[PDB]
């Protein structure tokens, strides 16, 4: 499943600086000598929280090393209040990696292009049936201890 | 074929379709967006043929076009999708400086074959794009792709089925596109639009849509002969032996004939 | 089911970016005073080099 | 007799003459010499035979002689049952201080209470106002309602109707009423409205009569025809009505005017032809065009229920109530019997949700005999990928489908028949898919023990 | 020791008979398998049962394979319980579904001669079927001969 999410998130990365810079002059000399809005994959603490909030985001990746992990705690409880699928993936800096940073604490993808929004529900299909309700019963529950 | 017995197969389906529209539905309610004459306009009248072998050997999925006096497709109400092959931004600027009176109306979406595996691949977007349009027109250069790209959706059923159109002439997408120029492309379509369409299933039924019943009799009855005379000498194997019965057809209705019989064999037996 | 924000989206979230069209057009002006070389596509620097 | 012929302002003169009022009815003629003079006024008329500019007169020619500033405060308040009406007679006042320096505003239970509270704080000379909310901002605000010199009571039968009696006594008692002129219209004439015209207006009113006593209220030369249609596809159906019944007449009712202006802008991009009477155009505009649709053979006008209570309903094949109906026994009675025609019969169709089928029980009680109309699923042309798509592009229109979102919850949450039609029953993200939204925009769906050894309060001062 | 059988169910166009035996093969030994197939046309209906010999390695395999995202499809793989099973679920089992074309045989028995008498029930068959198909048209009015 982290597979999947992978293909469709890498499938949707951002511009690094470089194609940026390069698109940018292309536009200068094209002006010198018509587009839609850019879909990409959403990062950032503070961006992705207020995402979640008014409803935008689709579907909420969340490392599970963020060593002050009070930064993360809420989250999965607050994409359960607003009814946002989440899911916790294995590394901040693979979710880093997606966006060309060294690491993220948490991504989302909120929309995207027409040609793949099928999968894309399906993935979210996926992850409310592969993952939500494995975890339903122990995600309210103490873990750890010593007992026997 | 003698023609006034068709004429009068005519008035009969005419009358019995006219007779049963008007009948009102006893469940105590009434339809919101049908009425009478809406209900009688979408009405079709089908023609079946009932070859005594099998037409075709197998699944011949393109559709052959036959040329009537008096054309199908004719009201407003019906749009029509085209499915080209190569930049479908040079067809949209095409249809863009076409015939804006009628073709421009009619035509409501105009798509590649590469858009059409990227963003109809999955069976809810090919089912939409079938509840949508009710004419498809395809491109000769890539009709033979579109079983795959549009699968059981549009396959299982003839009724919109994909009419083949040649976009020809007499390789990098957007530097040429090899075609022929647009008034006769124009007219390519326009002959397209009516036309009747025969599918060449392996069994014997073969149904053609001739006329709906918001049609003159005379109409009608001329669009049956030239049906007959241009599907026997060009699609029926063996020509004029093979015909057994021409039924005349409301879809809710019983099967006028017209039999064409004196014999049920070849010279075997 | 509803957002907790009731305020109002900005048209920004709407149109074009205008810190890009800022960016391009600084871009214009430095091409036009020659200080930075103009857009060549990728296979004209492949067969340059 | 006309306009011309009392001395008023030429800014009223010019701000009348454009909205192309030239002649008067009867309540004008008769209730604005007098209400010129300073008497109080008792009326009897009803919606639609030109009200609103026979209190708007006596005001903005009492503000504009006072010269009230916008640090006066209030100098005359308007108070009206529903906001919807209250929204007209602003756009009314809005045409007619065209020309006046005096400020006019609006407020109403379902808005912002801080943009509200600012708006009252910077000063409004006319407010129109709706009785909760006006005594809200009475006691909780700090505003000027010193110099108050009018005091207009509209539509007061369906006010004590709803329940605001508690409301306008409290109202009354606190507005200052030395020097203030009361005018207090009502179609009828109960107990209650004896008792507000004595509380409110002095020992001697001056009761005027423009009533026809020919009301036609008979319980069973009708029939109306119902659709039950859940609320993501309602505007769909409706669509689809509107491109299957073209060549036809169809008059389309609406709860409010920002869904009719959404809607309005919506069916032009979406290449559907219509025609709009909503208050936030010219009166001259409004009456063009309504004008144009009683002299056509088909097309179909889109109006406020409210806004056509007063119009002269020509003959047309379909009248539709998309929206709940305000008046309920109104709608049925009158609306019908104006959609049945003098010729050959037109029907009145209503749009019902799956969750106020209550209304129907209604109808078996009041002996209406009904007609259900039912749609095939597979004939709804299905535009809601592309009303999606264009809602989420342009900024205009989801503004638009915000506002109208809004006012379509606001208008069902102030609704008297609660019990048939209540907000709480209502699928919010559906009816938001109904005007185009994936996620529904955030609304306020509403906008034991005494304590021990506490003995009631005998003294002191609280502010 | 008794055998566990196992439902899967929205099966990938791919993963039909022997892709399943082997793959459940890593997970422990299958007694028996069975893809349920269409009568007129050769083909999968999405929907397998898989029988192997250990119930406790068909609770693995059933457990870790059944949110599986598989080529678009979400498995379905669900543990049928012991009373439940029917007894000739598995008849097909371990056997080629073969492609058979029913159509073609139609053809070819439509080609077929008939030697003497077999047309004169094709004509008997013909004309008391055109009888019910007049009086069916005598109701509504439509005359015909020959």
């Amino acid at each position: 499943l982290a597979a999947q999410a992978f293909k469709l998130l890498n499938k949707y990365r951002p511009e690094t600086k470089q194609e940026k810079k390069e698109r940018l002059l292309r536009e200068a000399t094209a002006i010198k000598e018509v587009s839609k809005k850019p879909y990409t994959v959403k990062y950032g603490l503070n961006h992705v929280v207020g995402l979640i909030e008014n409803k935008k985001a689709s579907l909420v990746l969340i490392a599970n090393d963020v060593d002050p992990i009070e930064l993360v705690v809420f989250l999965p409880a607050l994409c359960r209040k607003m009814g946002i699928p989440y899911a916790i993936i294995k590394g901040k800096a693979r979710l880093g990696t997606l966006v060309h940073k060294k690491t993220a604490a948490v991504v989302a993808i909120t929309e995207v292009r027409s040609e793949d929004k099928n999968e894309l529900a399906k993935l979210i299909s996926a992850v409310k049936e592969g993952y939500l309700e494995k975890v339903e019963d122990t995600r309210k529950r103490w873990g750890g201890g010593i007992m026997g | 074929v003698d023609p006034d017995q068709t004429l009068k197969a005519c008035k009969a389906l005419l009358a019995h379709i006219k007779k049963a529209a008007a009948a009102p539905r006893p469940d105590g309610k009434q339809n919101l967006l049908a009425d009478e004459e809406s209900t009688v306009a979408e009405t079709p009248i089908w023609l079946t043929l009932t070859t005594k072998k099998h037409i075709h050997d197998s699944h011949r999925l393109q559709p052959g076009k036959i040329i009537l006096p008096h054309p199908l497709n004719t009201s407003e109400e019906i749009s029509v999708c085209l499915i080209t092959a190569d930049p479908q931004r040079f067809y949209k600027n095409a249809v863009a400086d076409e015939f804006p009176e009628d073709l421009r109306a009619k035509i409501g979406r105009v798509i590649d074959i590469s858009h059409l595996k990227a963003k109809f691949k999955a069976y809810e977007a090919q089912r939409k794009l079938f509840s949508e349009h009710d004419v498809f027109l395809a491109d000769t250069r890539i009709i033979n792709r579109l079983p795959k790209a549009l699968g059981k959706t549009f396959y299982k059923t003839t009724t919109k089925r994909p009419i083949p159109v040649v976009l020809m002439a007499q390789r990098d997408p957007l530097e040429n596109a090899n075609a022929r120029p647009i008034p006769e492309i124009v007219a390519e379509i326009r002959k397209a639009i009516g036309a009747a369409l025969v599918h060449l299933s392996p069994s014997t039924n073969t149904a053609i849509k001739v006329g709906y019943a918001n049609w003159e009799p005379e109409k009608l009855a001329a669009n049956i002969e030239t049906v007959i005379r241009e599907l026997v000498e060009r699609f029926v194997p063996q020509k004029w032996q093979n015909v057994r019965n021409f039924y005349v057809k409301g879809p809710e209705t019983a099967a006028l004939p017209i039999y064409q019989t004196d014999e049920l064999w070849l010279d075997e037996s | 089911k509803m957002p907790l924000s009731a305020a109002p989206e900005p048209k920004r979230r709407f149109i074009p970016s205008k810190n890009e069209a800022k960016q391009i057009m600084k871009l214009v002006r430095a091409i036009r005073e020659g200080r930075i070389l103009p857009y060549k596509p990728p296979e004209e620097r492949e067969r340059e080099e | 007799q006309e306009f011309s012929e009392l001395n008023l302002s030429e800014k009223t003169t010019k701000a009348i003459a454009e909205m192309g009022f030239t002649k008067m009815t009867e309540i004008q003629r008769r209730a604005i010499p007098p209400a010129l003079a300073g008497k109080d006024v008792l009326g009897a008329a009803k919606t639609g035979s030109g009200k609103t500019l026979a209190f708007l007169i006596p005001a903005v020619e009492m503000l504009s002689s006072l010269r009230f500033k916008p640090r006066n405060g209030t100098g005359a308040i308007v108070v009206t049952p529903t906001r919807e009406l209250a929204l007209q007679i602003f756009g009314v006042a809005r045409e007619l201080m065209k020309y006046h320096s005096q400020t006019y505003g609006v407020v109403i239970g379902g808005a912002n209470r801080r943009a509200e509270a600012e708006k009252l704080g910077k000063g409004v000379n006319l407010l129109i106002a709706t009785p909760g909310r006006l005594l809200d901002h009475l006691q909780n605000t700090p505003f000027v309602f010193k110099n108050l010199k009018s005091l207009i009571i509209d539509e007061a039968d369906r006010i004590l109707e709803i329940g605001f009696e508690d409301e306008m006594r409290q109202i009354v008692k606190i507005l200052p009423k030395e020097d203030r002129q009361t005018m207090l219209f009502s179609a009828t004439q109960t107990t209650k409205v004896e008792d507000l015209a004595r509380i409110s207006l002095r020992p001697g009113p001056l009761y005027i009569n423009v009533d026809e006593e020919k009301k036609y209220s008979t319980v069973e030369g009708l029939e109306q025809g119902y659709v039950v249609v859940e609320a993501d596809k309602r505007f769909l159906l409706l669509f689809s009505f509107l491109k299957k019944m073209a060549k036809k007449k169809i008059i389309v009712f609406f709860s409010s005017c920002n869904s009719v202006k959404y809607y309005s802008e919506l069916l032009q991009y979406i290449d559907l032809p219509v025609l709009d009477l909503h208050g936030k155009q010219k009166q001259q505009k409004r009456t063009n065009t309504f004008f144009e649709f009683c002299n056509a053979k088909s097309g179909t006008l889109i109006c406020t229920d409210v806004a056509a209570r007063g119009l002269d309903i020509p003959q047309v094949d379909w009248i539709v109530q998309f929206d709940p109906p305000d008046d309920p026994r109104d709608y049925i009675h009158r609306v019908g019997r104006t959609a049945r025609g003098n010729n050959g019969k037109g029907r009145s169709l209503l749009f019902l949700q799956p969750c106020e089928l209550g209304f129907l029980a209604h109808l078996k009680a009041a002996k209406v005999p009904v007609v259900e109309y039912d749609f095939p699923k597979n004939k709804i042309l299905n535009v809601q990928s592309q009303l999606e798509k264009l809602i989420s592009t342009n900024y205009y229109l989801n503004q638009s489908a915000k506002e109208g979102y809004r006012s379509y919850i606001h208008a069902y949450a102030s609704h008297s028949l609660r019990s048939v039609f209540d907000v709480h029953k209502l699928d919010l993200v559906k009816v938001a898919k109904s005007f185009g939204f994936s996620t529904p925009p955030r609304v306020d769906i509403t906008l034991g023990r005494r304590a021990y050894g506490s003995q009631p309060r005998q003294g002191g001062r609280y502010k | 020791s008794q055998p566990g059988v196992m439902y899967i169910a929205r099966l990938p166009h791919g993963f039909y008979e022997h892709e399943l035996r082997g793959y459940f093969s890593q997970f422990g030994e299958i007694t028996r398998l069975r893809v349920v197939r269409n009568k007129k046309t050769g083909a999968s209906r999405h929907r397998a049962f898989i029988e192997f010999a250990d119930a406790e390695v068909a609770d693995i395999a059933a457990r870790t394979m059944d949110k599986y995202l598989l080529f678009g499809h979400i498995l379905t793989c669900k543990i049928v319980p012991p009373a439940q099973v029917h007894p000739d679920l598995f008849k097909g089992a371990n056997r080629r579904f073969k492609v058979v074309p029913w159509n073609k045989m139609a053809g070819r028995q439509l080609e077929r001669p008939l030697s003497e008498s077999q047309w004169q029930v094709k004509v008997a068959k013909e004309e008391q079927r055109r009888a019910a198909r007049a009086e069916k048209l005598k109701e509504m009015g439509y005359e015909f001969e020959a």
